[PDB]
């Protein structure tokens, strides 16, 4: 199987840099180098993110869109940045203004048949495509308007491989942005319609997690990026493993989605440890279960705990009794009935792979659908309107050809989303 | 990816010497062109060991400019890129846009077409200028009109140092500062203010000095205005181009004028004490006694600020420092704006002149925005104007110059609606 | 014998939470000079983002059908809301 | 079986501080190092006090609650005190006043659910939970507020638990505090009607009984804290070891109470002899009661001899003959028929483990129900009274959010709870 | 945790570079400010290599905080944190709480509402001022007055210096006393008195020196406060928080006053003699020459007393040393009160000024309490008072300083209720 990654933007962009930085040295391929690999086994599945051309030169197959050079020429000009082949590089030199409209439909809407080229060159490389992973931010142009376009033209040429979308939905307390409700709602309108498994980081929901459960003081970007990229890690490449419950992309779709919007999750990592002292090893599993399902640990903006579930995904990768495994889930699932929802006996879906993170014993990536993400497209969806309602910025959208309808039309859409929600939350 | 840049009047051109002294001082690159992209979005890699700036100055009396070609930094520029019109400058708007300036223009846009041509794929011009002169206010009125046609397609965003509150110094100054308003306003995409007055404060308030030559000033701008050019157009942890700017910085197409602010402004002979924290200067931004503008924010409600930080910081002190300054409420923001806080992080520390006064810390925050606050500022500066257009008074001086009792009146009604705007756009919900 | 009367002890809910069982603060005129005081230690200890926005801008009643603006109106024993924009959803507060 | 230690305030931290430095060494757990035991039996019955980790730390489980922070970073900056997990220490950086109502109502109250948190994380570690022993002092406010409202909740959590309770009850002839009756009567009230099973220490019974006992000329705290730290090892401890005829908390407790009250008893522990000297070995064994049951040595303030017994528990740890020890206590019960009540045919609860004090022969923890403490809660409820009367220093209480009527009614509770005592001295 | 200070007027100000002096001083800081948590209670490590102070400096005439920037120690606090108004002094009360002082106010705060800030979880000030003096007891007045309605969920331990009981110096004293005792009195937490006068006495007959320089009475407050803060927040067999104190030590709300008293105070040159013994110490401690007061028990009941105790104490000579004395009956302590002894006990020994006059034990008692017996010494300076005022005396330096005959007339009123109250608190059971 195999998969074609997609930095759109900086954001989606400089988490690349993360993402595969980390997937990297768990799968042993050192800047233009090959396979290091501690083991053999990091290596009969790569193919999944590579290519085969050289013989120690397998290139990350992604892609990596956006409208500002300076930012895809400091990912390209520091450390792993000289693994991707320039093929890759799909910049616009222009102006990659902070609109979600100058990246969809007036800048972004000519560098895209340069992208989908590729997109397609990569695709048709060989054996049988999965799916793509999509990383950005919803708060910015290159981010949600162009990738959110990326991913429109994606869905139409193969609406059958999956559509997987990591989005930095805006932060609530303090926004990196001002229009960011605009660019957000807009690109949100374009996930709810096109990608099928979505998984929704907050730059802040890290920072607690980073600086509460890593006593970590100075989290620079690096940091909560390398976090993240630690989670989709877990995901897809992981379960690419073998394992003696193994699921793929699909499973975990068709296992998630009860209800075809596409929803959207919210991730967690197992042992999130502080360095030295924390590491305490307390990993037998009732451990890491108490991790993943506790309010502060989920990626996520909101809490679980303020809203049932529908599915969830312990994706574990780390020798374990499916017995510790299968049965703890169930206590969590008893022990919190009141949030689960009902009409699924069981919302869980174990996973389980083998080797585990590279310098680590057991870990377990945590894919929640959870009703409580209503309280963020909520937020979302408000912080337009307070601001719609008096047009504020739209003049750098209209005056980019766009439609004052076009935002009503995303809005309302992502806002009916927040309505169906609570259809099960209740 | 570069950004082109004008220094017109004298004063433009006095800041713009200074603003063009930090930039080599922190590139490596002595007054001799010669250093031993990143930075190309501002300098011309010209023949093989030189670094010929990316910019041009105009001013009509050639005293000021001539002192440029004496002292070191005679060898930086192009003998060519430094304008001048032998003619007579005149303190008056009318004289310097139509009859006298005009003249010049021509001249003048063939370098920033000439300079803008030598380029790659640029992204705007930076331009100096000094609202309330000659050269200064009208001149550019039609350099920046003509630009806003020949470019329409990039970012205009003029660097101004508009009329003290109360010291101002030409007698007319109104005249020249509500007429260069109105004809740029129509052109420009942001436009960056500093307060020559309120940055004296600064200088006797946080910095201790009843001394403050005008070569001062001229270095702190030159210091605000590095952070926002020199080290942004430099990689670093959080980008932010130029466009950037007026896209998270205006709200509407009025060239909105958001003011300059830095952190760190400490003396040298402080040079020596305990550094100060991340919170400290975050919350330094907040204080209307450190801003570059005599705008105090005495209820003018932010509506995004660009805070644009270098050195030493860890997202999180700042996604946490800002975090914590969301939630003073006696800072208020406009309703409209749920989150307006550009964060923009460089890495390199800022670069303070070896010996002049400037503290020298390994960390600053220049931040920027756009304040319901100047509300006021125009409202000071256009009653001014009419106390002596109500008598005419030097009137006499432009009319004979090409202008009319129209230019006038127009471009009072012109910023009446800057006052209304400036008002509806905020206080209300 | 000075005239006294102590503080107020309240039970600080946050609107919109029915999962908290709120915080007890403590109000008087030695404490507190205003609501506004009262409102900025009430960011602090009741600091969050889910439920409030930004911590605690107003006091509203059990109900919500009006905001306090003055300590006189605060009750011993008495059970308060936080509030800053988002409106009343009415939850088992005391129940 | 387990147990969960609980350190209350600066005092019942001191305390801990030594109670731990003992029980380790009687159960060869060097600081952060594992079981250099001596012995193999040191290790059976460990879990009682500690839990499994690495494989060499075995973490003391106790609870280290304060709202001074000099304190715990004395505890945790000296010796043993890098062994404690850091999730241990629950701090209150508050200012810690010494009051009862400081420390129980406004900002004792605040700290608690971020200790209960750690009492259940604690108590849900393993095996089968027994009980919560509980140092602290009843003449401050982290000891007798706070600490006394640790107990109120986990009374509320685990009425199935037993709750050793040891209490520091105000010396008579000089008080180490001026308000000392007002956070003690407040903190007697909340035992009276929570722990069920209290061992009430003077630091003034000790001085005697270690200046006299001990020509010791220079009894500094760390030596009164060890006595008693002594006597919490036999009982406890001590008997999660074999033994001829072995008890338990509950057997103790159930020996122990015959009436609800929950009753404090007075510990006493059997070889006292000065060091070098003294070592006279008169150890036999009716050398250990005639220690045991004299006047002086009884870490209480009052005298038996002051006050018949309701129940007596000589927790006797070093091989004996099952007849010269059930025998003794009988010609004990006999010559002292006086006082002994008479309602019980037997009195005494002879308990006997085998291993002794690490390195001793053989001692006996004695842990008596008499009705004199009965002229402590007095002296106690008196001082209140005289004091009471005035409010003096009533402000720093009332003033912290309390009532007029919640002195009045411990007062009157622990006050009546004297009364009932003498209920069984006739 | 920490405990900001606010030494005002020359006097506590005085007093304060000698307190100051003794602390570096047995915390290995030269007065660079460099050594070679803890202490961290008093003082900031800013960066980096200093220390500086944790606390601010208020006097009207320059003279006095001039002194400080001279002398070593020079280098020990930052340029800024001693606050001064040119201006003038007058040793009138009502000019400096109400028409000059109040200039300065607003600035003064901003420090202890910027250094409030900058620490971590603070407990309170440590304020010295001098009663009865124009910028000591006006002025803080005000300043404490400011502080319980912006911390008054914090500690106000004022360290008072009051009129000396006949060697008094201003000819207007009281009136600046009656005054700044009813304007802090309903602000401060537990205010702590040193007797000028009484102090001598110690120097005259428990050390022999009739060259008293107000540089010693310093070095002993210097002393006794040493006690105090300093070791106290220092970690210790028996830790005391500052709010102990207030707690332990105030069974009333008027911010009531202890009397501080010290043992060992034997002079330098009997340095050799063999040492005195726990109970010696202990004992002195109830004699009425040794308490810097000239409030000897003529009756005053103790009604609450915190014994601090500091360097190689047994807590058992302790819990015996003060049974000895709960039983001497001749030392009578309050109905109400059963037991009254805080025995606070500190590790580190004392430490002597290297060549001063101060012995140098190795432990001591710093015995601060509440005593019936300032019924006198308040009762004494308040006859004063009414004196002058029964004829107006030097009023009319008042009035015309925006005052009235209210203020004086209500604030002796005031005092009043302060001589019934610490009659009624007492004599009565
Ligand atoms: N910060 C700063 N302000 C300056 C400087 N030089 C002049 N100014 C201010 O800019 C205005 C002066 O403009 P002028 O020098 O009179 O005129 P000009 O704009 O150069 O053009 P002309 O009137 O034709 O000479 C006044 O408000 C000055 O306070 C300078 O070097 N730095
Ligand atoms: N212990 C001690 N007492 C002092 C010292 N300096 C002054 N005093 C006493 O404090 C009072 C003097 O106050 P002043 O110096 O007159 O005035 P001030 O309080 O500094 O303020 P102003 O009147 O405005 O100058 C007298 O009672 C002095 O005996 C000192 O260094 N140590
Ligand atoms: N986690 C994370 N967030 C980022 C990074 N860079 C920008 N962001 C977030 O992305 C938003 C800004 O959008 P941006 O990426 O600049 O948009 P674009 O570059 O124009 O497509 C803000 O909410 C930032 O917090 C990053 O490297 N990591
Ligand atoms: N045995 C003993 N008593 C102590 C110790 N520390 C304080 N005490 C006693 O505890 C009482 C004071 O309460 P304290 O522990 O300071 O209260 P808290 O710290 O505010 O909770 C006095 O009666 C002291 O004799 C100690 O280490 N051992």
């Amino acid at each position: 199987r195999e998969i074609v990654h997609i930095q759109a933007g900086q954001c989606g962009n400089q988490i690349g840099a993360k993402f595969w930085e980390v997937i990297s040295d768990e799968h042993g391929i050192d800047p233009t180098g090959s396979y290091h690999g501690d083991s053999d086994l990091q290596l009969e599945r790569i193919n999944v993110y590579y290519n085969e051309a050289a013989g120690n030169k397998y290139v990350p197959r992604a892609i990596l869109v956006d409208l500002e050079p300076g930012t895809m020429d400091s990912v390209r000009s520091g450390p792993f940045g000289q693994i991707f082949r320039p093929d890759n590089f799909v910049f616009g030199q222009s102006g990659a203004g902070n609109n979600w409209a100058k990246g969809h439909y007036t800048e972004g809407a000519e560098l895209v048949d340069s992208v989908l080229d590729v997109v397609r060159k990569e695709s048709e490389s060989c054996d049988c495509l999965q799916g793509f992973q999509l990383t950005h931010s919803l708060g910015g142009g290159t981010g949600s308007g162009m990738g959110t376009l990326l991913i429109s033209k994606i869905r139409e040429e193969y609406p059958d491989r999956i559509m997987n979308t990591f989005s930095v939905v805006p932060s609530p307390k303090v926004s990196d942005t001002v229009v960011e409700p605009y660019n957000a709602t807009l690109s949100v309108h374009q996930l709810v319609e096109n990608t099928d498994e979505t998984y929704c980081i907050d730059n802040e929901a890290l920072y607690d997690i980073c600086f509460r459960t890593l006593k970590l003081t100075t989290p620079t970007y690096g940091d909560l990026n390398h976090l993240v990229s630690a989670t989709m890690s877990g995901v897809t490449t992981c379960l690419r493993f073998p394992g003696q419950l193994n699921a793929d992309l699909r499973k975990l779709a068709v296992n998630m989605v009860p209800f075809p919007r596409l929803h959207f999750f919210m991730p967690g990592f197992a042992p999130l440890t502080s360095r030295g002292s924390q590491q305490y090893r307390a990993l037998t599993v009732p451990e890491l279960t108490q991790q993943m399902f506790d309010a502060k640990n989920m990626m996520a903006a909101c809490d679980p705990r303020h809203g049932r579930y529908l599915t969830v995904a312990a994706v574990f990768r780390g020798r374990m009794s499916m017995k510790e495994v299968d049965e703890q889930m169930l206590n969590v699932q008893n022990k919190n009935s009141s949030y689960f929802v009902e009409w699924i006996p069981n919302n869980v879906k174990t996973a389980v792979c083998d080797i585990p993170p590279r310098g680590l014993k057991m870990s377990a990536t945590f894919i929640g659908n959870s009703t409580a993400i209503q309280e963020l497209f909520k937020r979302i969806s408000e912080q337009f309107t307070a601001m719609f309602r008096r047009k504020a910025f739209l003049h750098w959208y209209t005056g980019e050809g766009m439609d004052e309808m076009e935002f009503t039309e995303a809005e309302s859409n992502m806002n009916d989303l927040v309505s169906e929600y609570q259809q099960y939350q209740d | 990816r570069e950004c082109i840049s004008i220094h017109v009047g004298q004063a433009g051109v006095q800041i713009g010497n200074a603003c063009w002294e930090l930039y080599c001082l922190e590139h490596g690159i002595q007054p001799d062109g010669q250093m031993p992209d990143s930075f190309n979005t501002f300098f011309s890699e010209t023949g093989a060991g030189k670094h010929v700036p990316r910019a041009v100055f105009v001013d009509l009396e050639p005293t000021v400019i001539d002192e440029v070609r004496t002292g070191t930094y005679r060898q930086l520029f192009h003998p060519e890129q430094l304008i001048t019109g032998k003619e007579d400058a005149a303190n008056n708007y009318a004289r310097g846009h139509y009859t006298i300036g005009k003249e010049i223009i021509d001249l003048v846009l063939d370098r920033i077409r000439k300079l803008a041509d030598q380029c790659t794929g640029l992204q705007g011009f930076s331009v100096f200028h000094s609202f309330g002169g000659g050269t200064g206010s009208g001149f550019t009125s039609l350099l920046m009109e003509r630009l806003s046609v020949d470019y329409g397609k990039k970012s205009k965003l003029e660097f101004s140092i508009y009329p003290a509150p109360q010291v101002s110094t030409a007698v007319v100054e109104p005249y020249n500062s509500i007429l260069t308003t109105h004809t740029t306003l129509e052109h420009s995409d942001c436009a960056f203010m500093v307060d020559n007055e309120a940055i004296y404060d600064i200088c006797r308030r946080n910095l201790d000095i009843e001394r403050p030559t005008y070569t001062n000033l001229n270095r702190l701008i030159g210091q605000i205005v590095s952070s926002i050019t020199a080290s942004l157009r430099f990689d670093g942890a959080l980008n932010v181009d130029l466009t950037e700017f007026q896209t998270n910085l205006v709200p509407y197409p009025r060239g909105h004028f958001p003011l300059a602010t830095y952190a760190p402004v400490i003396s040298a002979e402080k040079a020596y004490h305990e550094q100060l924290s991340v919170a400290e200067i975050t919350n330094a931004c907040f204080e209307p006694a450190n801003q570059m503008v005599k705008c105090d924010p005495r209820h003018g409600k932010y509506m995004a600020c660009c805070l644009l930080y270098r050195g030493d910081v860890v997202p999180k002190d700042v996604n946490a420092a800002i975090a914590t300054i969301k939630t003073k409420r006696t800072i208020q923001f406009v309703d409209w704006c749920p989150t307006g806080f550009k964060v923009g992080i460089n890495y390199e520390p800022p670069t303070v002149v070896p010996g002049g006064d400037l503290a020298k810390v390994q960390r600053a925050v220049c931040m920027l925005s756009n304040t319901t606050a100047i509300a006021e500022a125009w409202a000071r500066l256009d009653h001014k104007f009419d106390l002596m257009y109500a008598k005419r008074a030097f009137v006499h001086w432009y009319v004979g110059e090409g202008m009319e009792e129209g230019e006038f009146s127009e471009a009072r009604e012109d910023m009446a609606a800057l006052e209304k705007d400036y008002e509806e756009v905020g206080v209300d919900s | 014998l000075s005239n006294e009367k102590k503080a107020k002890k309240v039970r600080f809910y946050r609107n919109g939470d029915r999962y908290f069982k709120g915080i007890v603060y403590a109000v008087s005129s030695d404490r507190f000079r205003s609501f506004d005081a009262l409102l900025a230690d009430l960011t602090r200890s009741l600091s969050d983002n889910i439920n409030l926005p930004q911590g605690v801008r107003y006091i509203y009643t059990i109900d919500g059908s009006r905001k306090i603006g003055s300590m006189d109106e605060l009750e011993e024993g008495e059970s308060y809301v936080c509030s800053s924009d988002n409106f009343f959803k009415k939850v088992e507060y005391t129940k």
